[PDB]
RNA sequence: GAGU
DNA sequence: CCGCGTCAGACTCGTAGGATTATAGCATACGTG
DNA sequence: CACGTATGCTATAATGTGTGCAGTCTGACGCGG
C-alpha cells in the first residue's frame, strides 16, 4: 500500500454520516450543526476560557466578529475539520463518563 | 385466386366474412421514420421541427445571428449490401443551409450589413431500410416502440398515503414534453400546495400571487358568494335553497309568514323544494350566526379610510357592528360547506406568509435556489423562463390537446405555454375532485398513455445536438469577429453526430435485430415496450401497469409478452391496431346504423371507444340486415353485457383483432389456455430455419401475409412473364399494360444467397418460379428463410403418437424417429463469423504470414501463401483458419530452460504465435473470406486475388445489366418502327449498332424513338460511371481503427443435425428435449405398417391445458389422409375429372364454408400442380376465433377414412404386439428451437483466472467455471460434507499456491487436500484498509 | 499464515503510514509512450 | 502539452475536411492535408483512444462488468505451475 | 426478530456479510472488536474447514 | 409402500425395490396404449341446464 | 371478477372469454418472476440467523 | 490494462484518486502563494468532496458520475451489495472442475448413476488422465499426455473409462433450495452432449426436461470423493429433511 | 432470451 | 406523533460490443546520449 | 547540441452558477424537532 499527506484533515465520512453518527453521537452535537463547522458556514467554540462562552456552541461570522473584541483572547473558536479534530482531541472520555 | 394461390389453396374454416385485410404489419415503423425525413413546409415534422423549435438562434450581444433555410439528404455513400459487409453505418450526410445575418448597433435594426449563406455538413443519419431496420456498424438493428404516459394533465391520488389516517390526498400533475413539472396537491389538513420538479411544498395561492392575483381576486375565482344584508336592526341573508342541504338548521329558519325549519332540525329534500318553490330570496337571521363566517372582500371606513377588515377573515360581532356604523349595509361572505363546496383556498391564504405578488416570487425563487440572495430580476426571469417561455417549456400538440380535453374545452389546439386560465382550471378540477364530482384518472388507461415511435424519437436527439451545438455558436458569436468569421468556423458537426450515434447505439430501445425467423422480425418490429429513458424501470415497476388492462382490447395483445422481469412491460401490438395521429392507439371497428352493419369502418381511440357500445365479432349477422338474435352480446365503459340490436352503435371488425401477430398464427388458440399460448407464441420466434422450408399442415392464414410482409421474400414489382430464372438472380419481362412506355421494362432480382444473421443462422432465398411462367404483381418469386411458396414456414409437420415409452418422454421429453434424422428435415444451417487482425504494438507490427513456430505440414497444406485458409476447406477445433505472428519481447529464462537451450541450441526465435484457429468443437466448411488493409500497408497476395474476383465478377453483373438492358431496350424500338413501317425480318438482317439512325414519320411514336434514343446513351454513360464507382471502392483502403493494420474475416458454415439434449416445441408451449433417438424398427408403427415419427408423453396435457395441440393433431391427420388419398390417386394416374370432383367436395366441405373454391375455372393443368402440392397433405387453415369446430373436422376424417375418435391400433415395433388400447395420432407442426445443446455444453477443468478476485472467469465463450454460489454453498453445509466445501472455496478457485500443489497431486495420484487462504479474502481486508480501518489477524 | 482471529479497529493516521511503502504525490499513471509506472 | 497541441490541429484539420468532403476524413486524409506522414498522424489518434472503465457493467444491464470476464495473462494455469 | 438477531451475533464477519455492511463495519471498528471465528460463514469466508 | 419397506427392511432393500417399480411401472405404461383424444374429455348433458 | 367463464377448452371459448382469461392468467405468471425474490430473500434471512 | 485493441481499461478508483491527488496538491501550492482564505476554504470543501466520493460516493449527496452518467463505483461499493466482496466472491465462487449442460431422462439408469457425456468427462478429469498415462508409461511427459488427449486417442477412450469407474461426480440444479439440488452419482460415460439424469429423483431438481439444464462438479480429493459417496448419493438420501417423506417418489 |  | 432518511428487494444460465469533446501559438527551460 | 518535456507570457473591455438530467416504487425502522 502507499498513502498522501492530506494538507487539512478531512472527516471520515463513514464515521460521520452512517448513522449512528459516531462522531456526532460522541461530541453530543448534532449532525448539521457539525456540517455547518465543516463546510465552513460557521465557527465552532473549542475552547471557551470564560465560561461567558461555553464549548460546542456555534457563531455565525458575525457572531465570531462581537465577541472578537470583547472577549477575544479567552476564548479558541475554529472552523472546519481542523475545529472538529481539536474538539475530538481534547476531550477527556474518563471524565465525561463519570459525569454522564 | 391469383397465380401463386393456383399452386397451393388453403383450405379456410372460416365463416366470418372479412371486411377488412390484414394492414402492412411494418407500418409504425416505416410511416413515423418517413415523416421523420420528410421535410414539411408548415407543420414542421421531425427534422424540420427541430430547426424551426431552435432556430433562428442570435448571438449574445444581439448583433449577430443564425436563421435556417434549408436541410437536405445526400445519397448514401455506401449501399445497404455493402454497409453490412464492410461493418459500416448506412446514412445519409446532412447538408443543411444557413444564413448569417448581421445587424448595425448604430442604425435601429440595420439587416443591410452582413449576410453570407451557405451550405453546411453537419453529421450522416442513419436510414431507414426497405423493411424497417437500421445498419448499424455492419449489423441490422431496430429502434422499438416506446409506450409513456401522455404530456397533459392528470388527477391522482395515493389511496391511503398516510396509512394511520387512510385520508385522501388528491393531486394534480401537470406533466409538459419540455419543462419542469407542476404538481398540485391536498394534504392532511385539506390545504392546497403547490411544488415545481417536486421540491420542497409551497402553499398553493403562492403561485396565484405570482400570476398577480389579489386575496379578493383569489377568492372570487374559486369561491362562490354569501351575501349579508343589514336592514334597519334585523340582519338579513340572501338565500339559495340548494345550499343548506345534508344539514342541521341551527337557528329558526322562517320567511316573510310562514316559519319552515325549527332549531335543531335536518334539512331534507322535502324541505329545500318546498323553499324553492315559494321563490324565497332574503331570510332574516341572527347576528350570532355570523360568527365564523369568512369575509370576502376588504371593507374600508369611507369616513376615516381605514381598514375595517381585510379580506379573508373571519366576522365576529364586534366587526360587524363596526361595519353596519361606517355605513356597509352589504357584506359578501364566502359560500362554504363541509361537504359540498370546501373551503380550502380560504383556509390555504391563511398559510400563505406571502403577501403581495413580489413577495410571492420571491419565495418561489428561493424554493428553487435556496439560500441565495434573491433579486427581483432573478425571481421574475424564473418563474416565467420555467412555465411561461417558448424556450424551456412546451406541451407540445399533444399536451395541450389532452390538457384541453381533460378540461372540457373547445379548442384543441393552442399554446405550449401555459396561461394563467389553465393553471386555474387545473387547480378548480382538482378541487371539483376533492369536492366528489369529477374522478381521477390512470395511467393504466390507454387514453393516458401514448405512443412514441422511431422518428419522434430520433427528432428529440436530435434537437439535442442542436441545442448543444447553439450554446458552441452564441459563445463564438459574441466575441467572434463580424466578417472574417463564417458560419461553418462556428458550427460543430460533432455534438450532433454524438448525440444521434449514441442514440441508435446506446439506447436501450435500439437492439441487435432478433432475425432467427420472419416471424421474429415481424413481431420485434411491431413491439412496444415500457423501458428506456423516459419511462419504467423493472424495479420501479408495480404490477398495475402490468396487467391486463381493459382498453388492450383490439390495441395490445394480451397474449403476448415475456415471461421475464419484462412481464408487463413489453408487449405486442394487436393485429388491425394503429398509431393515432396524436400517438395513442386505435382499433377499426365497423359502424352499425339503426341495427343494419356497414362496411364503412371507424378507428377508435382509447377515449372514444368508451364512448360508444360495440358488439363482439362473434354476433351472427342476418345476411347484412342485422344482429339475426335480438339480444346481442357487447362492451361499453370497460365492461360487457347484453343489449337489443337498435343499441348497438359499433362491432368488431375481426374476430383476430384482440391478438397480436404471434398468438394469431396459432391454430385453435381457442382451446389452449393463455399461460401456455403465451410460451407458444414466445417460442414460435425462436424457430429455427430448417434445410428444407416445409408448410404447415394445419395453419391459420395469416401465415402468407406475414412472409410477405417481412420482406424476407422476394415479391414481384409488376406482372408479366419470367425471361430468367437462375439460383442468384431473376429476370421477369413486365407485360405490356403495366410497362412504363420510358423504360425497356424488364425487371431485375438478385437473389441473397447464403448469408449470415445476427443468431448465426443461415438466410438463404431459393427461387419458387419457374422458367418462363406468367406472374402476377405482388406474387411471390422467391422464399425465404423460413417461407414456403409464399406462406410461412418456421419448422415441420410430423407423424405424432402420443403415448407413454419406457419413461423416455418422462416430463416433457421427445422420442424421435431415426427416420427423421435421416431425411435431415430438422437439421439446421449455421453461419459462424470468425475475425483475425493483425494490429500495431508498441514492439512492431503483427504479420498475417504462414511463417509460424512449430506447424506441421498437415495444418500449412490447407493454408495459401498468404496464410489464409482455401475457400471450401474444411475445418475442425484446432485448425490454423488465418496464421498470424507477434513480435515477442525479453523474458528471463530459468537456469534450466539456459542449460537445455544450451544443450539443444534451438536459441527461441523473435516472433510468437496468435493465429486465429477454429474454436473447439465447432467444425464445418470455409465459405467466403473477407480482407481488409488499411490505406497504405502493401497488400496480401490472398488480398489481391479476393480483389480480382470482385473486380471481374463486378465488371459481368454491370455488363450483364446493359447487355439485358440493351436487348430490352431494342425489342421496344424495333415494336415501335413496326407501327408504321413494319419490315419485321427485313429489319433483324443488317446490324443492331445501326439502328436508331431510322426514324418514323412526324408523329407521336417518332417522339417515342427520341426517348429510347436518349435514355439509351444515358445508361451507356451512366453505366461508365457505376462501374468506376465499383472500381474505386473495391480500390479503396479501408480506414480501420488505429492500431490495426488488417483484418481477416472467415465465414464457417455448419451442418448440425439434431441430437439428444436439443429443444423442440409445437405452437401451443408444449416444449420438450429430445431424450433419445430410437432406430425405426423399435418405433411404434400403424396397421399400414407407417411409423411415427415422434412419440410426445400425454401426461403434459391434462396438466397443461393446451388443447389446441390435440385438436391440431386431429386435424392434422385429417389433413395428411385427404393427402395421401391424392396422391393414391396420382399415382394410379385416374384422370384430371376424377381428382377435380373428389377436390372439389373437399374444398366445400364445412358447415358454413366462407371461402368457395370452383373448380370449374381452373384448367385442367392448373389442376395438375394443384394437386401435386396437395398430395404431401392438404393444408388447412384455422382462424384464431373463428376456426374449425369439432364437427367440421370429424367430416373431414371421413372423408379421409380415417376415425372419428382420431385414435388408432399402433404396434409395438419392438414385440410385434399391439399397444392394449387406440393412441391418438396425426400430424402436429412443430419447431427445432434455437438452443441446440452444441452451443449449451460447456466443462472445464482449469484455465484463466480473474483478475482481482482471483477466482476462475465466467462463461463459455471466456472458457470460464460455473457458479457455486452462496446457495449452492449452503446445500453441502447442510449435508455436512466439509472437505467437498473447502474444496470449492480453495483449491478449486483463488487459492494459488493451493490449486497447483493439488494439480501436481493428483496427476501423481495422491489426492490429498493441500489448502490455504483465498486471495479474494486477502483484497478484502487491503480495501477495507484503503477504507482507512484498520483491520488485523492476530494470529494464534 | 494460519491465524486464530479478527480484528477491527480505527486507523491511526500513524497505522496507515506504517502500511505504505511510498508517499504518491502525482496523479500520473504511467507514460504515454512507454506505458510504464 | 507538445503531443495535446499538436493531436487538436490534427483534430481542427479534420473538421474543416469533413465539412467540405461532407465526410468524416481518413488518416490518410488529413495527412495529405497536412503534407505529414500518415505515421505520425496514426499514431496521434492512437493516444485519443479514450479510456473504458473496468467497472462498467456490459451490454446495458447491470449484470458484470470487464473485470469479470478480463484475466490475467501472466498467471498461468495450475497446469503450468506443475509443469515447471 | 431474524435479522436483528444476525446482527446481534458476536462474529461482526457473519453480520457485516449478511448486510448493513457500512454500518456494521462502523460499530466493529470503534468498538475494537476481535472475531476468532466460530460460526461456519466465518469459515468460508476465510476458506476454512467448515 | 415405500415408507414401509424402509421402515421394515432398510435402506438397501427400498433403493432396489424404487428402481424396479420404476422399470416395471413404465414398461407397463407403454403397453397400455395410454393416449389423450378429443372424446375422452367426456361432457356432461346437464351442463347447459346448470348454466 | 363477478362475470365467471361459463365455457370449457374442449367446447372452444370466445374472444370475450379468452380475453377475461389473460387477466388472471397473467396475474400469475408475474407473481412467478416477481415474488420468488421475495420467498427467496426470505430463505436467505433464516439461513443467516440459523 | 491494455486491452487488446490498443485501448486502456482502468478502475474507477484510480479517477476518483486523481481528483483528490489533484486537489490536495493544489492546496499545498495555494497555501505555499499564502493565498486569501476565500480560496483556501473553497479548495478544503473540495478535498473533502474528493475524498468522500472515494470512500463511499452516492452517500453524502450526489455521487460523481463519469461521461456515461453512471455514477463512479468507490471502494465502499465494491464491499457493499450484491455485487460486493462478500455476497458475490467469498460466499460463493466460480469453481474449477466443473461443467454444464443440457438434460434429458435416463429410464434406463440405476439409482446412483447418471449420464455423462463422455466429451464433458474428457475434460473435467484432464489431471487424473495425465495421471494415469503417466503410470501406464503410455504418456512420456506431461506435454506429451496433454497432446495425447488433444488428438483423443482410442486408448485414452479406456483409460478414462478406468478413471471413472468409482468416482462420484456431483449433479446440481438452480435454484439449489434444498440439499437434495445437489446430490452425488456414480457416471456411465455417452456418447452425446447432454447429461442424462435418473427418473427418481427429478422431484427432488424439480427438473422437467423443457430444456432444463445442470451442472456437474467433481469431487477431488479422497476426503471429497468420499463425502459425495457416503453423505450426498442420491441412494443413501432419500427422506427429505423437511418432513420425514421419501422424496424419490415415482410419478 | 433459458429453466425455475 | 410527523417527516424525512436509509436500508433491504431468489438462484443459475445467455447475447453483444461500445460512446464524447478539445484544450492558441511561440520562446525559453530542464535533462540525457 | 539536440530531443522531449515544461514552464511561460500575451494588455480595448469583459466582474455571482444554472442546463441537464430525475423520475416520483415499497414496506420498515430510527432520528430531530
Ligand atoms: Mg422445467
Amino acid at each position: 500500500m502507499g498513502h498522501i499527506e492530506l494538507a487539512s484533515p478531512t472527516a471520515h465520512i463513514w464515521f460521520l454520516k452512517s448513522l449512528p453518527s459516531r462522531i456526532g453521537l460522541l461530541l453530543d452535537m448534532p449532525l448539521r450543526d457539525i456540517e455547518r463547522v465543516l463546510y465552513f458556514e460557521s465557527y465552532v467554540v473549542i475552547e471557551g476560557g470564560m465560561t461567558n462562552l461555553e464549548r460546542q456552541q456555534i457563531l455565525t461570522e458575525e457572531q465570531y466578529l462581537d465577541a472578537l473584541e470583547e472577549f477575544g483572547d479567552e476564548f479558541d473558536a475554529k472552523m472546519g475539520a481542523e475545529a472538529i479534530q481539536a474538539l475530538l482531541k481534547s476531550m477527556d472520555l474518563e471524565q465525561e463518563c463519570e459525569q454522564l | 385466386y391469383s397465380y401463386t394461390e393456383k399452386k397451393r389453396i388453403r383450405k379456410d374454416f372460416g365463416k366470418r366474412p372479412q371486411v377488412l385485410d390484414v394492414p402492412y404489419l411494418l407500418s409504425i415503423q416505416l410511416d413515423s421514420f418517413q415523416k421523420f425525413i420528410e421535410q414539411d413546409p408548415e407543420g414542421q415534422y421531425g427534422l424540420e421541427a427541430a430547426f424551426r423549435s431552435v432556430f433562428p438562434i442570435q448571438s449574445y450581444s444581439g448583433n449577430s445571428e443564425l436563421q435556417y433555410v434549408s436541410y437536405r439528404l445526400g445519397e448514401p455513400v455506401f449501399d445497404v449490401q455493402e454497409c453490412q459487409i464492410r461493418g459500416v453505418t448506412y446514412s445519409a450526410p446532412l447538408r443543411v443551409k444557413l444564413r448569417l445575418v448581421i445587424y448595425e448597433r448604430e442604425a435601429p435594426e440595420g439587416t443591410v450589413k452582413d449576410i453570407k449563406e451557405q451550405e453546411v455538413y453537419m453529421g450522416e443519419i442513419p436510414l431507414m431500410t426497405d423493411n424497417g431496420t437500421f445498419v448499424i456498424n455492419g449489423t441490422e438493428r431496430v429502434i422499438v416502440s416506446q409506450l409513456h404516459r401522455s404530456p397533459g394533465v392528470f388527477f391522482d391520488s395515493d389511496k391511503g398515503k398516510t396509512h394511520s389516517s387512510g385520508k385522501v390526498l388528491y393531486n394534480a400533475r401537470i406533466i409538459p414534453y419540455r419543462g419542469s413539472w407542476l404538481d398540485f396537491e391536498f394534504d392532511p389538513k385539506d390545504n392546497l400546495f403547490v411544488r415545481i420538479d417536486r421540491r420542497r411544498k409551497l402553499p398553493a395561492t403562492i403561485i396565484l400571487r405570482a400570476l398577480n392575483y389579489t386575496t379578493e381576486q383569489i377568492l372570487d375565482l374559486f369561491f362562490e358568494k354569501v351575501i349579508f344584508e343589514i336592514r334597519d336592526n334585523k340582519l338579513q341573508m340572501e338565500l339559495v335553497p340548494e345550499r343548506l342541504r345534508g344539514e342541521t338548521a341551527s337557528f329558526d329558519i322562517e320567511a316573510n309568514g310562514k316559519v319552515y325549519v325549527e332549531k335543531g332540525r335536518r334539512i331534507t329534500a322535502r324541505h329545500i323544494r318546498q323553499l324553492e318553490k315559494d321563490d324565497v330570496k332574503l331570510i332574516e337571521v341572527p347576528v350570532e350566526y355570523i360568527a365564523g363566517k369568512v369575509v370576502a372582500k376588504d371593507y374600508i371606513d369611507e369616513s376615516t379610510g381605514e381598514l375595517i377588515c381585510a379580506a379573508n377573515m373571519e366576522l365576529s360581532l364586534d366587526l360587524l357592528a363596526k361595519l353596519s356604523q361606517s355605513g356597509h349595509k352589504r357584506i359578501e361572505t364566502l359560500f362554504t360547506n363541509d361537504l359540498d363546496h370546501g373551503p380550502y383556498i380560504s383556509e390555504t391564504l391563511r398559510v400563505d406568509p406571502t403577501n403581495d405578488r413580489l413577495s410571492a416570487l420571491v419565495e418561489i425563487y428561493r424554493m428553487m435556489r435556496p439560500g441565495e440572495p434573491p433579486t427581483r430580476e432573478a425571481a421574475e426571469s424564473l418563474f416565467e423562463n420555467l412555465f411561461f417561455s417558448e424556450d424551456r417549456y412546451d406541451l407540445s400538440a399533444v399536451g395541450r390537446m389532452k390538457f384541453n380535453r381533460s378540461l372540457l374545452r373547445e379548442e384543441i389546439e393552442g399554446s405550449g405555454i401555459l396561461s394563467k386560465d389553465d393553471i386555474i382550471d387545473v387547480m378548480k378540477k382538482l378541487i371539483d375532485i376533492r369536492n366528489g364530482k369529477g374522478e381521477v384518472d390512470d395511467i393504466d388507461h390507454l387514453g393516458n398513455r401514448r405512443i412514441r415511435s422511431v422518428g419522434e424519437m430520433a427528432e428529440n436527439q436530435f434537437r439535442v445536438g442542436l441545442v448543444r451545438v447553439e450554446r458552441a455558436v452564441k459563445e463564438r458569436l459574441s466575441l467572434g469577429d463580424l466578417d472574417t468569421l463564417m458560419p461553418q468556423d462556428m458550427i460543430n458537426a460533432k455534438p450532433i453526430s454524438a448525440a444521434v450515434k449514441e442514440f441508435f447505439g446506446s439506447s436501450q430501445l435500439s437492439q441487435f435485430m432478433d432475425q432467427n425467423n420472419p416471424l421474429s422480425e415481424i413481431t420485434h418490429k411491431r413491439r412496444i415496450s415500457a423501458l428506456g429513458p423516459g419511462g419504467l424501470t423493472r424495479e420501479r415497476a408495480g404490477f398495475e401497469v402490468r396487467d391486463v388492462h381493459p382498453t388492450h382490447y383490439g390495441r395490445v395483445c394480451p397474449i403476448e409478452t415475456p415471461e421475464g422481469p419484462n412481464i408487463g412491460l413489453i408487449n405486442s401490438l394487436s393485429v388491425y391496431a394503429q398509431t393515432n395521429e396524436y400517438g395513442f392507439l386505435e382499433t377499426p371497428y365497423r359502424k352499425v346504423t339503426d341495427g343494419v352493419v356497414t362496411d364503412e369502418i371507424h378507428y377508435l381511440s382509447a377515449i372514444e371507444e368508451g364512448n360508444y357500445v360495440i358488439a363482439q365479432a362473434n354476433s351472427n349477422l342476418d345476411e347484412e340486415g342485422h344482429f339475426v338474435e335480438d339480444l346481442v352480446t357487447c362492451r361499453s365503459k370497460g365492461e360487457s353485457s347484453l343489449f337489443s340490436r337498435d343499441q348497438v352503435d359499433y362491432m368488431d371488425v375481426s374476430t383476430q383483432q384482440v391478438v397480436s401477430v404471434g398468438a394469431s398464427l396459432i391454430p385453435f388458440l381457442e382451446h389452449d389456455d393463455a399461460n401456455r399460448a403465451l410460451m407458444g407464441a414466445n417460442m414460435q420466434r425462436q424457430a429455427v430455419p430448417t434445410l428444407r422450408a416445409d408448410k404447415p399442415l394445419v395453419g391459420t392464414g395469416m401465415e402468407r401475409a406475414v412472409a410477405v410482409d417481412s420482406g424476407v421474400t422476394a415479391v414481384a414489382k409488376r406482372g408479366g412473364v419470367v425471361q430468367y430464372v437462375d439460383a442468384s438472380r431473376i429476370v421477369i419481362k413486365v407485360n405490356e399494360d403495366e410497362m412504363y412506355p420510358g423504360e425497356a421494362g424488364i425487371d431485375i432480382y438478385n437473389l441473397t444467397k447464403y448469408t449470415r444473421s445476427n443468431q448465426n443462422t443461415c438466410i438463404n432465398q431459393m427461387p419458387c418460379v419457374s422458367l418462363g411462367e406468367p406472374v402476377e404483381r405482388g406474387d411471390v418469386l422467391a422464399d425465404g428463410p423460413s417461407t414456403d411458396l409464399g406462406e410461412l414456414a418456421l419448422g415441420q409437420n410430423m407423424r405424432v403418437a402420443f403415448m407413454p415409452w419406457n419413461g423416455y418422454n418422462f416430463e416433457d421429453s421427445i422420442l424421435v424417429s431415426e427416420r427423421v434424422v435421416q431425411e435431415d428435415r430438422f437439421t439446421t444451417i449455421h453461419i459462424q463469423e470468425l475475425a483475425c487482425v493483425s494490429r500495431d504494438t508498441k514492439l512492431g507490427p503483427e504479420e498475417i504470414t504462414a511463417d509460424i513456430p512449430n506447424v506441421g505440414e498437415a495444418a500449412l497444406s490447407k493454408l495459401d501463401e498468404s496464410g489464409i485458409v482455401y475457400i471450401g476447406a474444411e475445418v475442425t477445433g484446432g485448425d490454423i483458419l488465418v496464421g498470424k505472428v507477434t513480435p515477442k519481447g525479453e523474458t528471463q529464462l530459468t537456469p534450466e530452460e539456459k542449460l537445455l537451450r544450451a544443450i539443444f541450441g534451438e536459441k527461441a526465435s523473435d516472433v510468437k504465435d496468435s493465429s486465429l484457429r477454429v474454436p473447439n468443437g465447432v467444425s464445418g466448411t470455409v465459405i467466403d473470406v473477407q480482407v481488409f488493409t488499411r490505406d497504405g500497408v502493401e497488400k496480401d497476395k490472398r488480398a489481391l486475388e479476393i480483389e480480382e474476383m470482385q473486380l471481374k465478377q463486378a465488371k459481368k453483373d454491370l455488363s450483364e445489366e446493359l447487355q439485358i438492358l440493351e436487348a430490352g431496350l431494342f425489342s421496344r424500338i424495333r415494336a415501335v418502327l413496326v407501327a408504321g413501317g413494319v419490315e419485321a425480318e427485313k429489319l433483324d438482317k443488317l446490324p443492331r449498332d445501326r439502328w436508331l439512325e431510322l426514324g418514323l414519320t412526324d408523329e407521336e411514336k417518332q417522339n417515342q424513338l427520341e426517348q429510347l434514343a436518349e435514355q439509351y446513351d444515358e445508361l451507356k454513360h451512366e453505366f461508365e460511371k457505376k462501374l468506376e464507382a465499383k472500381r474505386r471502392k473495391i480500390t479503396q483502403g479501408d480506414d480501420l481503427a488505429p492500431g490495426v493494420l488488417k483484418i481477416v474475416k472467415v465465414y464457417l458454415a455448419v451442418k448440425r443435425r439434431i441430437q439428444p439434449g436439443d429443444k423442440m416445441a409445437g405452437r401451443h408451449g408444449n416444449k420438450g428435449v429430445i431424450s433419445k433417438i430410437n432406430p425405426i424398427e423399435d418405433m411404434p408403427y400403424d396397421e399400414n405398417g407407417t411409423p411415427v415419427d415422434i412419440v410426445l408423453n400425454p401426461l403434459g396435457v391434462p396438466s397443461r391445458m393446451n388443447i389446441g395441440q390435440i385438436l391440431e393433431t386431429h386435424l392434422g391427420m385429417a389433413a395428411k389422409g385427404i393427402g395421401d388419398k391424392i396422391n393414391a390417386m396420382l399415382k394410379q394416374q385416374q384422370e384430371v375429372a376424377k381428382l377435380r370432383e373428389f377436390i372439389q367436395r373437399a374444398y366445400d366441405l364445412g358447415a358454413d364454408v366462407r371461402q368457395k373454391v370452383d373448380l370449374s375455372t381452373f384448367s385442367d393443368e392448373e389442376v395438375m400442380r394443384l394437386a401435386e402440392n396437395l398430395r404431401k397433405g392438404m393444408p388447412i387453415a384455422t382462424p384464431v376465433f373463428d376456426g374449425a369446430k369439432e364437427a367440421e373436422i370429424k367430416e373431414l376424417l371421413k372423408l379421409g377414412d380415417l376415425p372419428t375418435s382420431g385414435q388408432i391400433r399402433l404396434y409395438d415395433g419392438r414385440t410385434g404386439e399391439q399397444f392394449e388400447r387406440p393412441v391418438t395420432v396425426g400430424y402436429m407442426y412443430m419447431l427445432k428451437l434455437n438452443h441446440l445443446v452444441d452451443d449449451k455444453m460447456h466443462a472445464r477443468s482449469t484455465g484463466s483466472y480473474s483478475l482481482v478476485t482471483q477466482q476462475p472467469l465466467g462463461g463459455k465463450a471466456q472458457f470460464g467455471g460455473q457458479r457455486f454460489g452462496e446457495m449452492e454453498v449452503w446445500a453441502l453445509e447442510a449435508y455436512g460434507a466439509a472437505y467437498t466445501l473447502q474444496e470449492m472455496l480453495t483449491v478449486k478457485s483463488d487459492d494459488v499456491n493451493g490449486r497447483t500443489k493439488m494439480y501436481k497431486n493428483i496427476v501423481d495420484g495422491n489426492h490429498q487436500m493441500e489448502p490455504g487462504m483465498p486471495e479474494s479474502f486477502n483484497v478484502l481486508l487491503k480495501e477495507i484498509r484503503s477504507l482507512g480501518i484498520n483491520i488485523e489477524l492476530e494470529d494464534e | 499464515e494460519e491465524f486464530d482471529a479478527i480484528k477491527i479497529a480505527l486507523a491511526s493516521p500513524d497505522m496507515i503510514r506504517s502500511w505504505s511503502f511510498g508517499e504518491v504525490k502525482k496523479p500520473e499513471t504511467i507514460n504515454y509512450r512507454t506505458f510504464k509506472p | 502539452i507538445h503531443i495535446v497541441k499538436e493531436l487538436n490541429v490534427y483534430l481542427r484539420t479534420a473538421r474543416e475536411l469533413s465539412h467540405k468532403l461532407d465526410h468524416e476524413p481518413s488518416a490518410e486524409e488529413i495527412a495529405e492535408q497536412l503534407d505529414k506522414p500518415v505515421d505520425d498522424v496514426s499514431r496521434m489518434l492512437r493516444l485519443n483512444e479514450r479510456i473504458t472503465s473496468v467497472d462498467t457493467p456490459l451490454g446495458g444491464d447491470s449484470e458484470k462488468a470487464l473485470l469479470d470476464i478480463l484475466a490475467d495473462e501472466k498467471e498461468n494455469g495450475p497446469e503450468d505451475t506443475t509443469q515447471d | 426478530g431474524i435479522t436483528k438477531a444476525s446482527l446481534a451475533t458476536e462474529s461482526f464477519i457473519s453480520a457485516a456479510s449478511f448486510q448493513e455492511t457500512t454500518r456494521v463495519l462502523t460499530e466493529a471498528a470503534v468498538a475494537g472488536k476481535r472475531d476468532e471465528l466460530r460460526g461456519l460463514k466465518e469459515n468460508v469466508i476465510v476458506g476454512r474447514l467448515i | 409402500m415405500l415408507n414401509t419397506c424402509y421402515r421394515i427392511l432398510g435402506l438397501k432393500p427400498t433403493v432396489i425395490f424404487a428402481d424396479q417399480i420404476m422399470y416395471t411401472g413404465f414398461a407397463y405404461a407403454a403397453r397400455s396404449g395410454a393416449s389423450v383424444g378429443i372424446d375422452d374429455m367426456v361432457i356432461p348433458e346437464k351442463k347447459h341446464e346448470i348454466i | 371478477i363477478e362475470t365467471p367463464i361459463t365455457a370449457n377448452f374442449r367446447e372452444g371459448l370466445n374472444v370475450l372469454q379468452y380475453f377475461i382469461s389473460t387477466h388472471g392468467a397473467r396475474k400469475g405468471l408475474a407473481d412467478t418472476a416477481l415474488k420468488t425474490a421475495n420467498s427467496g430473500y426470505l430463505t436467505r434471512r433464516l439461513v443467516d440467523v440459523a | 490494462v491494455p486491452l487488446d485493441g490498443g485501448r486502456f481499461a482502468t478502475s474507477d478508483l484510480n479517477d476518483l484518486y486523481r481528483r483528490v491527488i489533484n486537489r490536495n496538491n493544489r492546496l499545498k501550492r495555494l497555501l505555499d502563494l499564502a493565498a486569501p482564505d476565500i480560496i483556501v476554504r473553497n479548495e478544503k470543501r473540495m478535498l473533502q468532496e474528493a475524498v468522500d466520493a472515494l470512500l463511499d460516493n452516492g452517500r453524502r449527496g450526489r455521487a460523481i458520475t463519469g461521461s456515461n452518467k453512471r455514477p463512479l463505483k468507490s471502494l465502499a461499493d465494491m464491499i457493499k451489495g450484491k455485487q460486493g466482496r462478500f455476497r458475490q466472491n467469498l460466499l460463493g465462487k466460480r469453481v474449477d472442475y466443473s461443467g454444464r449442460s443440457v438434460i434429458t431422462v435416463g429410464p434406463y439408469l440405476r439409482l446412483h448413476q447418471c449420464g455423462l457425456p463422455k466429451k464433458m468427462a474428457l475434460e473435467l478429469f484432464k489431471p487424473f488422465i495425465y495421471g494415469k498415462l503417466e503410470l501406464r508409461g503410455l504418456a512420456t511427459t506431461i506435454k506429451a499426455a496433454k497432446k495425447m488427449v488433444e488428438r483423443e486417442e482410442a486408448v485414452v477412450w479406456d483409460i478414462l473409462d478406468e478413471v471413472i469407474r468409482e468416482h462420484p461426480v456431483l449433479l446440481n440444479r438452480a435454484p439449489t433450495l434444498h440439499r437434495l439440488g445437489i446430490q452425488a452419482f456414480e457416471p456411465v460415460l455417452i456418447e452425446g452432449k447432454a447429461i442424462q439424469l435418473h427418473p427418481l429423483v427429478c422431484a427432488a431438481y424439480n427438473a422437467d426436461f423443457d430444456g432444463d439444464q445442470m451442472a456437474v462438479h467433481v469431487p477431488l480429493t479422497l476426503e471429497a470423493q468420499l463425502e459425495a459417496r457416503a453423505l450426498m448419493m442420491s441412494t443413501n438420501n432419500i427422506l427429505s429433511p423437511a418432513n420425514g417423506e421419501p422424496i424419490i417418489v415415482p410419478s
